[PDB]
């Protein structure tokens, strides 16, 4: 992801 | 001596002494427990907010119902002895509730007050009517919509109209969850309990109510002029587009989260329809909006528009939504408690002991 | 050939062929539409009940007034072609209505029959008088109280007494809503449309009429002997206390839901008072109770008690409330239609076309 | 002509032609690059597995999100021209995704299809609903838990219930990492990328789900009867004890890896609770488990036990988890594509060009 | 009485009494045996260093794992009776270990303590957390990188975050070996075990961390200004060029020795990413570097630079790396042992005897 | 045109034209100078061998390092103009080296080629990889053990694994010296330089590798069946007993000459261990032995035995050691040079002149 | 709640 | 270690 | 109704 | 070599 978590 | 007012909201705990124009202790109704091993067993309110990254946070209240009595009790403990610094047996207390909460809830609270805290006397009031006192009115419709539960109580010249009270479980926490789902499709992810609180902070700062939702969507599609930036606690930058108003829109269209209920603008209208025609005009001219969700920018204007359409032509729709509407309930409590007439309404421990818990239903 | 009787109640649609002693198609007057996205555009009757969890259910009829003609028409369509399996142009039809419904309603129905369905001939009858035929009487007071609207029609020796017809909008659906509010304070919550139907089911099984409401309340307070268990569709268990009779009590005390009308026992009495003294005795000895709400256990006994108190001493109060009173209207229709005298009363399409809709007021 | 189905999972790439009952090309979604100097610049799928000892392997997909478009594109290239031996412009294609993936991801894929591959028409479907088609049902709860992301989608009589879709990032790769840590304390060490793949192989062969985790732990402590031997590629022998079930246990207790989410048995339950009571029974009787992680021995029985406890008594919990559940998604794709009704849903290049990427959100 | 702290590092054995601010016995963890025939069977520590020219030296510990128990035991023997001059049964002891070492290792040590040495009570602690105590902090990230193994443990407000502990086998001994290979290409040769120790000495004196590795290489190519001279034990002169920083560079680029792991600056970063966003800021402001490899000149500045680039803008990166960081673990031990709270944590022989070796996992 | 391959070994100079299957000029890398007064100033190769009785012979190369550039240059001179009869400026040349030789050595050679010999273009290759080409393999472990230095290079599918290259200075010349010492205790004496060469001749004819060294010793003690006779140049007869295998045994036990290194069978094993587990199997099945010391009878069988013991059970150990393994490096050179792909790798004088000597490190 | 909704 | 790496 | 009550 | 060993 672009925030929270990686991806 | 001086009565102690305590608004047990599902979001914030707002307590302070009667006579003051503002609560003294305002903090989140949260109990947190260490997610990992290691030092307190639990943290409360601002403590929980401070260390939330390593805590599992729970709300003891949901939709105005106390679901976890142990944690509830803990918060009161914390409140009285750590936030206000006062022994509860010294003062009368005023607690509040939302309309139509299960009677067991009400009684259980009372029991605690007369056991754990040994409160001299107490009274439970409807949040809505207190708000009305704060507005300086005896006639109007109180729209209380906070974190926990939205409700609508029509009041006319000092008389209640209980047969037309509306209750809507759609509230601030639902908006929070909905927003999370939206942020997901945007490209972010907020799923932990700590993250929940972050999301809330965003909402409170960047969301607003579109006047014409559809046109606002079109404009958002047209350009980035509505986009804002929000810096996260760790320095990352969130770019938010149409979510800035698509979120709060849910209040007018509950179907977004799968509910069958009509939006709050129709809920209000419906309550009015349930009242005898003779007083509908007076109610139209005195809508009172209060509670945290009514803090969204332009929500009053949107509301006016919506009602105007629903109401008969020429029925002036006047919506009262003053600064500090966020605390109108607490304020109302301050007022009522200071009111000398009201003193006869206190429920004493004496009476409780003799009659039993059923006494509170009066 | 054989006339087709169709009782357009607000609760159930009861249709069947004249001459039979029971309706053949009995199902809820409900039209449901998909709450979420996905397959029919809408579902009707038992279909709606079957899939109600994902449907928004609407009643096309409210208080005996058709509010949604599109849905109304749809139900008739469904009835004739899916439930009875019969082309409407083959048979005379008998429709019913409650007293004092707006004339536009009556005419609109007729229009549809002579356009969409091309009904050979039709007639609209008062539900109350049909009930009387079913009871085998020419004299008495018909108390028709179903889902939609409660009404009371005094009849004497085959003559109508229109100046003393009472109409009371308090009915089964109001009892349903009231019950919901009560279940809330008990500790449950039924707010969705699907939940509404569940509530209804409960009512129909566990509610009864207390003989002496106050003493019954006292007993309920005294112990759990009156408590019952009801298993919900998902396996949860509902425990019900005094709500088992506090709900139906509303029929005798409409003030519970904010109405000014006196209870049905006084409504009946009042109608009697509006009739000339000469026939009051005959009416006292022939009260006829019919319609779904009169199915509550012991309601007849309660009624007798109430009237006995109101009526002059020695005026024997006899209340007739036989098994199958639930369908007495439909039965009456079967009877009347089979009656050969009645054949002259059919309104033919021919007459309609020449005179226009106003013709039905005869 | 014949549509081409391609399941872009995070673990395996499963592609084949619609109408067949099995995928034709099944291989790891891995791109490998030479760790040392020396001959291809990169290797894909089985090539990568074959030479993995000297390669740095990357997964282009993480948690259902494409993170490396260059590598993603490369895999598709490889798939179409090396595994299936077919020019993409000859066939419609069906791609899949997990619920709630960021919209940018979805659109980007589409863009590639209409640029690099010039796909005639395409459609993106939710993996969960495809699985449901494979199960021959229109009602049930699909639990898709593979390598990438676990998710749960409730479906009722052909209608979606989007407001109750759950997403859980806990998946096969997390189990892999957790297992590594456990093997470490046992006395081994698997830290290289190549070693990762070895670990995976072990898991797939020797892990199982304990019925009663605690008792299973006790037994493992009691004796070596549960210990197994696994021979490594270089001939060494791994002796595994309680790790054979302590690993998969994480699915029911995510706290093992620091997550706050409840286990998958509660995730499912929660989704059910979010659905209207009317259909909960039907869902309880139709749980569908699919995806690679549901291949663990006895996981269905464990699941049943867990749900049984959570669900109301008498609510029969039926779990459907047939052989080949591993490919149910792909199968569903085969079915749907062959379905003639579905043909109207293809998104043509024509439409795309005119409307732009936003069109996929439909 | 006074607890005895013993840091069983893979490089140096650091032991001393709690309460002191420095270890009393610090010597190499080496056991040497006569390479040729001739007088002791073996030599330990400084003895081995003194006569190393004729000895085959072995390290009993590798990467934090005890591989040779006989030699390990011997060192402890030597320590207690020759270096500290104290009977072990007189004092509680504190041993340390690196995170994720195989459980058999831990237990075996314990067994020895309760057999060979008859230690009254003992405790095994993580080296990282002890370092944190020495730094006077309750929040931060401990980067312990010594001879044996590099590891990284995030700690927040006195709570552990075990799910984000990193372990990297790259350490001081690997740097040593790498350096040897480099010296070879320079024109020298260090292949014997005795030579190994010489190489180590060089490293500890002449290596430093380049701020910008590439520019430093360019400068080294440009001129001899960076060249230094080192006199060997036999009087020969070693001229060293770019090896003075090319060696330590490996810590940031493990690929130099064939490892797939990212450098330590990314290892740290990754650990941070595995922690919930709420506490990342606090961790960024409190990096703690300790252990012998953090003694290289300018490594902190290099580290800051590296992290600064990886971290979000404005996230102040503060790295704490005080003088004597080399012994921070031992110091931490001194502190903890003197701490009175801690006394409840000692594992007594009594408990051990009753429960068995498994008891240490607590 | 045709490239000229020149293997600058420390023992023999092996040169010839690419494309041929055998070197054309094979002679000792020896420069001899008159020990007494007297006629050339020096003699080279076979000249030196012919008149060695009156010459002091020097090897310009030691352990793969050129120590005497004047003599080295002289040999090349002699080679090109006296042995091959060819002007060096007419052909590309291929030189070889052992892994990890000091970079100054490499560059100095290059300088000479572009000054004294004016070589059009040249390339320096690792002896080990050339051997691999000769074996027809892309995967395996090359064990190059000649006169100068023993080394071990693991190669996998055309990729180098530099981090696991082993170098062992134990080689043919060390075996020679060791043998001398043994012959001394037998009763002979070989101390002059000329005598050295005689010793070498003996070794090459009468030594072999015992399968089970200890049993072989026992047998030698038991009887004279193993004794052989060797006639010296002056007619004397040497009787050799257990020295026929005690000498070569040193390769498996370097401790015989005071080295700390493990034997070559463990050196190989260790290199394998340094490679990622995924490819260890392939390496076990492809050991390639080449270079003059691998010419001892039965050394392959001994090697197999040794490795078999060290390697995990079932890991088939296949050792490839074909006839002519002695020249496999030269052969590899012939192959590589003829390979057309390789032509891009030549280092031209042009490039050298512009970049400087550093260019060779590529 | 004890039915309908959670609370 | 007993696998992966030496220790 | 068109006034008084809904219907 | 220029140290360690001769060469
Ligand atoms: N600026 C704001 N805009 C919108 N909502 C707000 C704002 N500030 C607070 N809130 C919301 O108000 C709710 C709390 O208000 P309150 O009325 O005190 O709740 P409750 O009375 O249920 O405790 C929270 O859901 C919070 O997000
Ligand atoms: N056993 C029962 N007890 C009480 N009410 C009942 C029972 N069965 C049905 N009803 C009620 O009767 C109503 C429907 O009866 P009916 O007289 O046919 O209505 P309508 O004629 O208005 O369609 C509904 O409100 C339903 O709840
Ligand atoms: N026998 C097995 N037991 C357990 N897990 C398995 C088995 N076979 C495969 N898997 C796991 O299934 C996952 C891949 O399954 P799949 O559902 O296709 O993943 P995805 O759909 O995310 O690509 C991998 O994580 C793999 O380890
Ligand atoms: N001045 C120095 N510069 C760099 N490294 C050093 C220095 N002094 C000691 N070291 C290294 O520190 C390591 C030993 O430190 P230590 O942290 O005690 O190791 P361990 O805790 O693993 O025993 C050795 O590898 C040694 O080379
Ligand atoms: N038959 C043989 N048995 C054993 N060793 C031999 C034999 N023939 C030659 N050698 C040895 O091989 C070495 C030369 O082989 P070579 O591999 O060409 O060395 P280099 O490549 O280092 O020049 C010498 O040490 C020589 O004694
Ligand atoms: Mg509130
Ligand atoms: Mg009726
Ligand atoms: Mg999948
Ligand atoms: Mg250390
Ligand atoms: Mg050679």
């Amino acid at each position: 992801w672009x925030a929270x978590c990686p991806a | 001596t001086t009565a102690l007012v305590c608004d047990n909201g599902s979001g914030l705990v707002k307590a302070g002494f009667a006579g003051d124009d503002a609560p003294r202790a305002v903090f989140p109704s949260i109990v947190g427990r260490p997610r990992h091993q290691g030092q307190k067993d639990s943290y409360v309110g601002d403590e929980a907010q401070s260390k939330r990254g390593i805590l599992t946070l729970k709300y003891p209240i949901e939709h105005g119902i106390i679901t976890n009595w142990d944690d509830m009790e803990k918060i009161w403990h914390h409140t009285f002895y750590n936030e206000l610094r006062v022994a509860p047996e010294e003062h009368p207390t005023l607690l509040t509730e939302a309309p139509l909460n299960p009677k067991a809830n009400r009684e259980k609270m009372t029991q605690i007050m007369f056991e754990t805290f040994n409160v001299p006397a107490m009274y439970v009031a409807i949040q809505a009517v207190l708000s009305l006192y704060a507005s300086g009115r005896t006639t109007g419709i109180v729209l209380d919509s906070g974190d926990g539960v939205t409700h609508n109580v029509p009041i006319y010249e000092g008389y209640a109209l209980p047969h037309a009270i509306m209750r809507l479980d759609l509230a601030g926490r639902d908006l929070t969850d909905y927003l999370m789902k939206i942020l997901t499709e945007r490209g972010y992810s907020f799923v932990t309990t700590a993250e929940r609180e972050i999301v809330r902070d965003i909402k409170e700062k960047l969301c607003y109510v579109a006047l014409d939702f559809e046109n606002e969507m079109a404009t958002a599609a047209s350009s980035s002029s509505l986009e804002k930036s929000y810096e996260l606690p760790d320095g990352q930058v969130i770019t938010i587009g149409n979510e800035r108003f698509r979120c709060p829109e849910t209040l007018f269209q509950p179907s977004f989260i799968g509910m069958e209920s009509a939006g709050i603008h129709e809920t209000t209208y419906n309550s009015i329809m349930k009242c005898d025609i003779d007083i509908r005009k007076d109610l139209y001219a005195n809508n009172v909006m209060s509670g945290g969700t009514t803090m969204y920018p332009g929500i009053a204007d949107r509301m006016q528009k919506e009602i105007t359409a629903l109401a008969p032509s020429t029925m002036k729709i006047k919506i009262i939504a003053p600064p500090e509407r966020k605390y109108s309930v607490w304020i109302g409590g301050s007022i009522l408690a200071s009111l000398s007439t009201f003193q006869q309404m206190w429920i004493t421990k004496q009476e409780y002991d003799e009659a039993g818990p059923s006494i509170v239903h009066r």
